[PDB]
């Protein structure tokens, strides 16, 4: 599949090779939760875990599912 | 670096 990467300058979206199916997407408000707050990171994967609010990361099992969720849509 | 929920614009570590 393909998923959203933040790993680079600008963001993209590249296809997961054999090893992950899922994406992610991660959010935890950085000294800022106010003004900056729930930094974006982006990510493929193959599993989808699990952690304290501090630090979430929303997986999914579709494409360019994982998103920036301030994205502006179209 | 990476991108806060703020923008989509970059952010230096």
């Amino acid at each position: 599949i393909v998923c959203h990467t933040t790993a680079t300058s600008p963001i993209s979206a590249v296809t997961c090779p054999p090893g992950e199916n899922l994406c992610y997407r991660k959010m935890w408000c950085d000294a800022f939760c106010s003004s900056r707050g729930k930094v974006v990171e982006l990510g493929c994967a193959a599993t989808c875990p699990s952690k304290k609010p501090y630090e979430e990361v929303t997986c999914c099992s579709t494409d360019k599912c994982n998103p920036h969720p301030k994205q502006r849509p179209g | 670096w990476r991108y806060y929920e703020s923008s989509l614009e970059p952010y230096p570590d």
